[PDB]
């Protein structure tokens, strides 16, 4: 007798990264990183009409 | 070194943690489903039975009319403030001004209406908790001191600490940095003054319950202890200072209880038989015969009137924490909690370890 | 980095079935002799329980717990089961699953003690031995539920199945074999008990007597105070003796025995943290012993 | 507990004679008693001479109450400047072994908690003087939790004899034969263990012990039936000749007894109280045994690994 199993190939997922610039929903902001927030506290906007 | 937090998102009907800022105690309870069947079961007779979860359900009745909280929930609350419980029973403290002010902020820097009527309704929980004898020191149990808290409509995220130093856990903003303990001036007394023992030395932080049993109003007291005593040496000191409530929990309490008809009965005579002789006896074949029971003595113990040390209940304790420092270091300053001015105890190097709790009846 | 796991190694010969069933077998408390990086596998066994003569009982295990380790199974590998010691090794690290085979569910931040399977199995045929696994409930049920099941029995000489834990019911009842395997720890109750009683009563015959309320803590205030009146209020003082004092001491040897066994004290406690706030039945709880 | 572990510093007066110097380096386990937690202390504090009450040198017995209101630490290592020592209360230390070299007539096994005795045998008495420094060393014997339960039932059960205007002396363990002493107990601290008692004792008695009292005649016929059951009467209980002579009956109806359970409260309330009184006449055993190395006894006079309980 002979008798035997195989591993007929193995598949796997590709996660592309999205970048937030690729998306078109950044045309809805206007994104700037601080190089610290937790730091600070209350912060405002000014606007004059 | 080494510290453990925890997070447990649980609402914020009885806390707030955008008041209480950073380093309060917290206190879990026992999702009060269990509640009132076991003051039906564990309570003396005679007593009232369902007054436990009749004045419970007037605080869940109570605690959102607005918007609809509902009275029950997949989520149900299990933890509650240390400033709300010193609120709750700010009525039986010593320094009447202190005691307001801690209500005071609670009524006005907590976020909600009518906080006012839950603070005595909870307090009258608190009365319910003792007379239908489900003591709350079976409810409450120790949990850990705030560094962080994610808020939102009621529900929140708390991260508390359960263990090590109440110091090492990061805050969260690099900004402000490690906390400290802040308690409430009402609770934190010291046996160190009441024992005139002074010099260096750790001392054994200690939650204590106080219970005054009667028919009439009960009460409620809790205290952080700071002392140099183990559990193995702190019952002759809570003893000392409570003695009266000592005394008229044995005396009082007991009403409504019905005694036996007196009297019941002249006493047993073992030491009276045991020495002579020509007393009869039986074998072990012999009892549960009626004919050899005949001629035996009969006696009959009544016990309904005992005032039973499960009814001379008065205050109990806890393990909290150390402070391994050589001298403690407990700083009296007042704070806002924007604009009211509470008089708070600060202490300095907090290590958590809880233990289980103790009764010293 | 100073790491400390014990190890014990399986004995060859397992069959195939055997060896899914300890895959499957996960982390939960396991006795030991003593702490060594080795260990054999008999030791972990029902069978090294024994006193006689007799496979133990409920109270046996409660005798022997305190003389044996308690650890948590770690990864199970098919050469050798590793473990931590829970009184050791887990004080460095704190770095414990451990699975419910609790009806009960587990609350945020409780102690936990563990109880012999006595609510109500792991046998292997291949190796010849069983395992028991204890139940790791709480530590205030703990009281309850032991001193629960003591009463069942004492009323084979108002219901008793019932026990609610945050808004779950329980049922103590599942009769047969339950009730015969308790039965060794309900005659240790009612001999300690009726003994204490009778002494107590031996040495002041006023406390059954007189009187009911009135002098009864008459008796119990002045019994009660710090105050240097003790022995004037308490004592009595061919014909033969009445051996008390050589009763007192047999007394205290045997309910001070009770003591170790029935605290059930606090081995492991819980702080949920990046999971769930109720941990439930066959979920892996984290696990921090006291500092 | 600490992350480092914590230790403290007892001081020693320069005045040394020499040979107390390497008489001190015998010490290297035992069991000191600190008053507080003060990191640096002094020989004086730790010796008899300033741990005597006022006027009043202190019996065998009452040196338990003493004891209890004190810290008992082990010393790690001496130097000739001063003495380190580990509290147990506090978290013992960085690894968690202490070792202890044994000072005991006893054996001792795997896993056995450990309380802490004064020195009671007869001629093994174990002090250490300090003739330069006038100082005299007390350190006290560890033993097995049962028979520091025993030691402790049989010192205060002999108080309460002279009480009143034979015998009970000798204790037994695995087989062997040890005596132990008695010359006075003070009459102050015989009533405190006796007032710890009664307080525990009738805290232990409540309405559902009134229906266990009944179950008494039925132990009696059923110990002739079971050869386990006749085995924990010891043929010197009060109960067997008190059910040879008292046939109680149960008291009946209960008051509410529709919505309670008498015999859970009794049985609650026992464990909390007897259960627990091998905690409140002597001190807590904080130390069990567990070598690392597979070994069944340790031999007397020999260290041995300490790991925290419970």
């Amino acid at each position: 007798d002979v008798e035997f199993d195989a591993l007929l190939g193995s598949y796997c997922n590709t996660l592309s990264l999205v970048r937030f610039l690729e998306l078109g929903l950044s045309v809805a902001c206007v994104c700037t990183k601080f190089p610290e927030l937790a730091y600070m506290n209350e912060g405002r906007v000014q606007f004059e009409v | 070194p080494r510290h453990h937090l925890t997070r447990q998102v649980i609402l914020t009907d009885l806390c707030q943690p955008n008041a209480d800022r950073a380093g309060t105690l917290l206190l879990a309870l026992r999702h009060p489903a269990d509640l009132p069947h076991l003051a039906h079961q564990r309570a003396p007779p005679g007593r009232q039975t369902e007054r436990l979860g009749e004045a419970w359900g007037q605080l869940m009745e109570a605690t959102a009319l607005g918007s609809g909280r509902a009275e029950s929930g997949c989520t149900r609350a299990g933890l509650v403030s240390f400033n709300f419980l010193v609120a709750a029973c700010a009525a039986s403290y010593d320094a009447r001004d202190a005691a307001d002010a801690v209500r005071a902020h609670v009524t006005a820097n907590y976020r909600g209406t009518r906080v006012g009527a839950r603070l005595d309704r909870f307090s009258e929980c608190l009365r319910a908790m003792v007379h239908t004898h489900v003591f709350p020191h079976e409810v409450m149990r120790f949990f850990g001191g705030l560094v962080s808290w994610v808020t939102q409509d009621e529900l929140a995220s708390v991260t508390a600490v359960c263990a090590g130093p109440q110091e090492a856990a990061h805050t969260g903003h690099p900004g402000r940095p490690r906390s400290a303990v802040i308690l409430p001036a009402c609770a934190f007394v010291d046996l160190d003054a009441e024992l005139g023992l002074g010099g260096p030395g750790a001392a054994f932080l200690y939650l204590v319950f106080t219970y005054r049993q009667r028919r009439d109003q009960e009460l409620c007291c809790v205290y952080v202890i700071k002392s140099q005593l183990p559990p193995r040496g702190l019952e002759p000191a809570l003893e000392r200072l409570f003695g009266r409530l000592r005394i008229t929990n044995t005396i009082h309490g007991t009403e409504d209880m019905t005694p036996p008809a007196p009297n019941r009965n002249p006493d047993f005579p073992l030491a009276g038989l045991a020495a002579n002789p020509q007393t009869p006896r039986c074998s072990a074949g012999q009892v549960t015969n009626p004919q050899f029971a005949d001629r035996l003595y009969r006696w009959q113990p009544d016990l309904r009137g005992r005032p039973t040390a499960r009814t001379c209940t008065y205050a109990a304790f806890a393990e909290l924490g150390m402070m391994p420092e050589d001298s403690p270091r407990c700083l009296h300053r007042t704070e806002r909690f924007g604009a009211v001015s509470v008089p708070v105890v600060i202490l300095e190097g907090v290590v958590w370890r809880p233990g289980e709790w103790r009764a010293c009846a | 980095a100073d790491g400390f796991e014990t190890d014990i190694a399986i004995p060859s010969g397992i069959s195939r079935p055997d060896a899914a069933a300890l895959q499957r077998c996960e982390g939960r408390v396991v006795f030991l002799p003593t702490i060594r990086r080795q260990l054999t596998l008999a030791d972990v066994a029902h069978e090294s329980f024994v006193s006689g003569g007799v496979s133990p009982d409920t109270l046996g295990l409660l005798l022997a717990y305190r003389r044996r380790f308690p650890a948590v199974i770690t990864r199970v590998l098919p050469t050798r089961i590793v473990a931590c010691p829970l009184d050791v090794g887990l004080t460095h690290a704190g770095t414990v699953n451990l699975r419910n085979t609790s009806p009960v569910d587990l609350c945020n931040g409780d102690p936990i003690s563990l109880v012999p399977p006595v609510f109500e199995d792991v046998r292997l045929d291949s190796l010849d031995l069983t395992l028991r696994f204890p139940v790791p409930l709480p530590s205030p049920l703990a009281r309850e539920i032991v001193a629960r099941l003591v009463a069942r029995g004492i009323r084979d000489l108002p219901d008793l199945n019932v026990l609610y834990y945050n808004g779950s019911r329980l049922s103590l009842l599942a009769l047969g074999p339950v009730n015969a395997e308790l039965r060794s720890l309900v005659l240790n109750m009612v001999y300690s008990i009726t003994e204490g009683t009778t002494i107590i009563l031996t040495l002041i015959p006023r406390l059954f007597a007189l009187s009911a309320q009135d002098g009864y803590v008459n008796a119990l205030l002045q019994m009660q105070s710090v105050t240097r009146e003790a022995a004037q209020l308490i004592h009595p003082e061919g014909e033969r003796r009445l051996p008390l004092y050589e009763a007192l001491v047999a007394w205290l040897t045997h309910a001070g025995q009770l003591g170790d066994t029935l605290a059930l004290a606090p081995v492991v406690r819980v702080c949920t943290f990046d999971g769930a706030a109720v941990v439930r039945s066959g979920d892996m709880a984290p696990v921090i012993r006291y500092p």
